[PDB]
């Protein structure tokens, strides 16, 4: 009698997969669901982005030299670097990771004039040899380091008053100089008691190491100003007033990564280590990832079954 | 297998078909002949496209940093994270390796049906005019050539013209 | 589908069937009748009602705000409350989609399996005194009345009482 | 040869759902598992609930005019509604946020009387123009502003200490007054340098009042800012001040629990529900939700989904 | 259930059946014979075993505590634990209630696909040789002793032996 | 003649739930969540150390109570209910971090600061709070420094620590808040009080709090503790004008170990790697309704009394 059979397709080397009842499974063929690979890159095509090298974002704000190409703009991706400088002189910020944050959520940075004036009596142009800018003493861009015209003579009790004349929030940045002994606070200042105030609707305020061979420190404050409302510094001398202020514009998307730019690769999902371009749904490379990324899972491999059972010959 | 077809009543498969996932052998008086069935290769293939394209896929949720890369956070809320991402990592980890066994469990089963299907569809089409062999194959108790065989596979294979050589030929 | 019935050798559906899922047609030579099975329909009804009272619930759970609708929040804690809430809807949407998608699997193959098992169930009862034609009917070899035709959808056809006539009409 | 058929129902008009291996399958019949419509109603029905209206939270402790009908009741459930007021007068509370979750979070609020006593050099009956009541100037109804009798003179060294005779824990708040030039300190609480000083068993803490121009709000430069703490069953708390301390004449207790919404939506007593938003209500028995992933409540899990179609019927195949 | 034979066509299970999940009982001439499967036995619960080592399992990721049992926590975190802990065990109920649910169900139709394939193994080995019952025999038309029985149970029945006796019988 | 195929059932099925079904009869099922606990603590492989009456940040400052846990190395830290911190009524601010990160620990080593004081000062403060060997002492890692003299001024003292190691070193210090005027005056003088803290990463000042408050044991006085880390190779000093509790010894952290509270006793003959407030979870079973507070590696918490996974076909008796 003749006959006729049905029968499937096979191949030689099949691949192993796990189902709900067997760990060992041979199929005709599988296909990956979890990404091993990373690109040692930062894939920047297709995004109007910021690398900020040396300048870190805070120094965007006070205006450091490191940072001079970077004092205002509009991006949608920033890139921070590691030891990245904030301050030429020393000092520090209070709240510093608040403000770094803030930045780094930011698409653009807008810089609008105070208009701070100051009276003869005043000197304005207060510089420094930590903050070097075409070769001479210089100091932070945005910010006016205000001493006694002659040295000795008593500091005159100002008040400057910045209005929020725009329609969003305005980042007011000030610095207080701590000098290192009595001589040097009587040189620029004078011999009075000094007093810093300053005041808004929301907000109101009044031994160590040498770091570069300077034991003088400027240290930072920071508040937002709203819309209509006025900030007023009362001052006798001590005060690092601001000459710009700061407007955070949009949102864009902030890596923390060592890896160089490539502006030829486009991603949507950045780690410290480069950039994640898969299709795949699973990663293993970080849990630490931002941006728009395949979830983290501790599997080496999963593969997906894409054939039926391989029974071979 | 569920449907006992495939690593089933069909001992194995194929490694010479090459132009097709089912398809048919025959032998009658001419010869030999292999041929592939293009319907239920393309119903299993287009099955597993469609898990494609609904797994291989990521949320287009944008993601912040809240954990500094480059300075300390401070160590309660450091623990909250550690704890939260960790919870996390452990649910898309079972949800994954649980995805992956059922779907795969699933395309194994579903390639099982269609090979049945197809054994099934050939069965009713020889109607009375063949025998099961049990191996995946049917006895034909007619003389069948090429293009008798072609009408099988053509699903235009009409039982009633071969049908009172093929009794004869069944009861001896 | 998986069990080759429905949208399978079954050609199509009969929108003139209302009192029912699935059921028969005959024709005889007082003419023509539609009836639909219950336990069937009903087989498959209650199975799709189990999904429902299993899916359409909530937790119990009782859950009070973390983040403030009319006040700012700290900004370290919102983003990590951001995150979070983020990666949960990630989680749920994920849920939801395979859940969705898994369960109508399921039922278009359940519904699939009753028909394929009602068909079965009737080619066991005709036994011998019947052959079947590859479009999900069966051609009785024996003058099958109104009676008859009941007798087989009621589950009480004897085929001994038929299958001396059955059996002469198939070999003819 | 006689025939019998086996066969399914379907319709002319079937519904599009997702398998696992088919975006686009067709079946006779399918049911919605995502709410997409809301009530912009606050569903209060079986629930003993307050609409805080135009009185803020933390309003309710300090005695602001605005929350005068709010200084004391019980409640299951709380409504607080948008630019609500706390503060008559210029100023805020520190750790604000967590104090407005605290009172959001209760059943709730009694008050007890300090019976803080003052000597006759003090006046304890200082009034503004920023918290008005019948048409005349007034101040906080809960707290009372201590100043010198005679101005100009020494606010004299003064000692008050609050006992917690409950058997349940008291929240007390006061408030330190920070004005705005050297003069206008000098004519309220004298020429001496200022210290409040407030100590519990589990509490302690030094405020100076700062003194300082800033810009007028309400045409005031003044700040009156708020503090608060716990006060445990059978524990004391004192308050030693010499001038800027605004003294508590009545503490706040938070009876049992509550759940607090934030809402614009208005009330409605006719619907019942266990799910709200900034939006209203969600009253479905659907398992999932793309309304808000802000949510209180026993509520549906918040999906990124506008539609997700349960098939309740087989494969539909028409002719 | 999905295949049709478990609570289908098979009545009933037996609980004098202890050696085997699956198996024969036979009459003939010489009496009554019971029997158990074990290929088919060793099959479902090879499949079992598999889900057992898959499900009876935990990660093996530490977790430190991130709330005091003995001391106060802050009440903003506090409640942020308590919404992340509260959304957390919401998730895994729902895994759980869900793997749980859905394993059952293909326990339940895994088992009841082991039972039809024995069933379609058996029919397809005694050929033209047997009808079926409709209950899950198969009436044997020709005389079939303990060794003929034993035979079908191995899998070694020579259908071709008893064809001329059997085809005799069932025409009558 | 007949062929019958058939499958097993039992009289007593178990009842498990499906996608379709909620009473469903299988032949045989096994339970997936634990409801079942040890009240007892599995420290069997553990090098492990239950601090009993001593809490985990009266090991940095040196307590009584923790007199026999001044320094060690585990790789289980196990803290109790009601456990003494503080014998002067007092806190610490970022007290939960400092406990979290001490629980976290594999060990705690000293280091003495050196720290030496003018014939001015009085360096042997003691307290009736902080009793010792039935006499009045202090926390044995801090000194109190009071002036000599009675009523007299307070001299500005500074007091520097260098971290010579290559790790980082935890430092602790207490600032006194005295509940009058005139104890203040009887112990650092007439004039305003001033401590500054500075290093590379850490700066702040501390004012003493003086003023009436209730007793807690007797005693109107607070001492509140603060800490920070000091990097390698890194210094702090402490400028002081009177109201400083300076160190005598600073902390080291040593590796990672895993912390326990529980009030469970200790049994060293059973093994576990899942910890919760009332015992240890030993079960190989991937869920548990014990507790949403665990600690190790942990089943998951479910709001569920009983899952029943089914191990057999559906049940169909005779
Ligand atoms: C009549 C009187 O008591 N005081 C007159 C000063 O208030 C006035 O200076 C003007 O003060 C205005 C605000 O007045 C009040 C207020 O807030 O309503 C008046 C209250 O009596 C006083 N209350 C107390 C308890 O001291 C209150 C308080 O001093 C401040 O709010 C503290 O910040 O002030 C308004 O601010 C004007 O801009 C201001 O010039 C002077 C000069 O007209 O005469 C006083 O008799
Ligand atoms: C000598 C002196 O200046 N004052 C003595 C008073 O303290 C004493 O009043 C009793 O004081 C008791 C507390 O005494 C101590 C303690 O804690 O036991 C004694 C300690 O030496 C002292 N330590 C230091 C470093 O000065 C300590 C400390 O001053 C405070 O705790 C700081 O807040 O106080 C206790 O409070 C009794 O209830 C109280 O009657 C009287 C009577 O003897 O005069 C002096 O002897
Ligand atoms: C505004 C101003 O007066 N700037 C000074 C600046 C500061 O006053 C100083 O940093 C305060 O600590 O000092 C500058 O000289 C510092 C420089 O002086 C050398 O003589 C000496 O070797 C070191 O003290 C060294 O730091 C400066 O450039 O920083 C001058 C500047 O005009
Ligand atoms: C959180 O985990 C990371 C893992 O690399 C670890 O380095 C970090 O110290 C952990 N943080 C805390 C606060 O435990
Ligand atoms: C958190 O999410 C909401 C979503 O729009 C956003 O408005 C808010 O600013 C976010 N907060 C931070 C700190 O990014
Ligand atoms: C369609 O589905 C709905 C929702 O489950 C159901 O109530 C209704 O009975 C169904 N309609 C028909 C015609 O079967
Ligand atoms: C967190 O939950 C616990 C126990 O369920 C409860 O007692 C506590 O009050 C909650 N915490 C906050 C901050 O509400
Ligand atoms: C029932 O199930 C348990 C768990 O798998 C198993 O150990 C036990 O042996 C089973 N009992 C029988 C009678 O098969
Ligand atoms: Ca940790």
């Amino acid at each position: 009698p003749d006959k006729i059979c049905l029968g499937h397709h096979a191949v030689a080397n099949g691949t192993i997969v796990k189902t709900l009842t067997n760990e060992q499974e041979e199929v005709t063929n599988a296909t990956e669901t979890v990404e091993s690979t990373s690109l040692n890159r930062l894939c920047m095509k297709g995004r109007n982005h910021k690398d900020l090298g040396n300048c870190h974002p805070i120094g965007m704000l006070i205006g450091t030299p490191a940072c001079d190409l970077h004092l205002t703009g509009t991006w949608d991706t920033l890139i921070e670097r590691k030891n990245a400088i904030a301050y030429c002189y020393p000092g520090a910020t209070v709240n510093e990771e608040a403000l770094r944050q803030k930045i780094m959520e930011s698409g653009g940075i807008s810089k609008i004039n105070t208009g701070f004036t100051y009276g003869s009596s005043i000197n304005s142009a207060g510089t420094t040899k930590a903050c070097m800018r075409n070769g001479g003493n210089s100091f932070y861009a945005e910010l006016k380091w205000l001493v006694s015209k002659n040295k000795g003579q008593n500091f005159p009790q100002t008040t400057n008053t910045y209005r929020n004349a725009d329609t969003a929030e305005h980042l007011i940045m000030w610095g207080i100089h701590h000098p290192s002994s009595t001589q040097e606070k009587n040189d620029l200042y004078g011999t009075q008691s000094l007093s810093i105030s300053v005041g808004s609707s929301t907000y109101k305020n009044n031994a160590r190491p040498q770091v570069n061979g300077l034991s003088g420190r400027i240290d930072f404050h920071w508040t937002l100003v709203q819309p209509g409302d006025k900030i007023t510094f009362s001052h006798n001398g001590g005060l690092i007033a601001p000459s710009r202020v700061s407007k955070l514009i949009g949102r864009g998307l902030g890596i923390q990564s060592e890896a160089p730019i490539d502006n030829s690769c486009e991603s949507k999902c950045f780690w410290r280590g480069g950039s994640i371009n898969t299709r795949l749904p699973f990663q293993n490379l970080s849990p630490r990832t931002v941006g728009q990324c395949p979830k983290y899972v501790n599997k080496k491999s999963l593969m997906l079954a894409t054939g039926m059972r391989n029974v071979p010959e | 297998g569920l449907f006992g077809a495939i690593a089933g009543f069909i001992e194995n498969g194929w490694e010479g078909m090459v132009d097709g996932w089912y398809g048919f052998r025959h032998q009658n008086a001419q010869g030999t002949g292999q041929a592939a069935d293009y319907k239920s290769t393309q119903a299993a293939i287009d099955q597993i496209t469609g898990k494609l394209n609904r797994i291989i896929k990521k949320t287009n949720t944008e993601f912040e940093s809240i954990e500094s890369e480059f300075s300390e956070i401070d160590h309660q809320i450091g623990n909250v994270i550690n704890w939260t991402k960790d919870s996390i990592t452990d649910i898309w980890t079972y949800q994954a390796e649980l995805l992956v066994a059922m779907e795969n469990q699933h395309t194994i089963d579903m390639a099982d049906s269609e090979m049945l299907n197809l054994y099934e569809r050939v069965r009713k089409q020889l109607r009375q005019n063949a025998e099961e062999d049990g191996k995946g194959c049917f006895e034909i108790y007619h003389a069948c050539d090429d293009s008798c065989m072609e009408s099988i596979r053509n699903n235009t294979y009409d039982h009633s013209q071969y049908r009172e050589e093929a009794l004869l030929n069944r009861l001896n």
